[PDB]
């Protein structure tokens, strides 16, 4: 859910691509911007960057297509943030691994009175590197 | 893990 | 594109 202002500043950014103000970004305008920044992408690399975002198929990027893509990237950023925050909470002592002791304290806080045997089984299911603890990458895997 | 998933989705 | 988003997020 983009706010009004978020949209307003994504419109500003879009405007810096849409040089002639017609409401679309062509391959050539994309390449004008990138050469501004000291880059020199080929036509085929430019066309692929257009095609990544062209929901139409019509050759160009209108502001709605651009915003659509920026909202997806916002929602992806915001998911990860929530997952990363969850992990930090679970990792009580903040050493970057959830221990069985830490998982049991958290599980009770969700209203699940777990024994060590059940908690250790959770560890085992999550533990891809075998170290007996849940790292951040193992947590993210379980949350997908 | 189920419930952890449920809970984090709920936020 | 993700470059553009991270500039605007910041
Ligand atoms: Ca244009
Ligand atoms: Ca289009
Ligand atoms: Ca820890
Ligand atoms: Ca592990």
């Amino acid at each position: 859910q983009l706010t009004e202002e978020q949209i307003a500043e994504f419109k500003e950014a879009f405007s810096l691509f849409d040089k002639d103000g017609d409401g679309t970004i062509t391959t050539k305008e994309l390449g004008t911007v990138m050469r501004s920044l000291g880059q020199n992408p080929t036509e085929a690399e430019l066309q692929d960057m257009i095609n990544e975002v062209d929901a139409d198929g019509n050759g160009t990027i209108d502001f709605p297509e651009f915003l659509t893509m920026m909202a997806r990237k916002m929602k992806d950023t915001d998911s990860e943030e929530e997952i990363r925050e969850a992990f930090r909470v679970f990792d009580k002592d903040g050493n970057g691994y959830i221990s069985a002791a830490e998982l049991r304290h958290v599980m009770t806080n969700l209203g699940e009175k777990l024994t060590d045997e059940e908690v250790d089984e959770m560890i085992r299911e999550a533990d891809i590197d075998g170290d007996g603890q849940v790292n951040y990458e193992e947590f993210v895997q379980m949350m997908t | 893990w189920s419930k952890v998933f449920q809970k984090v989705a709920a936020e």
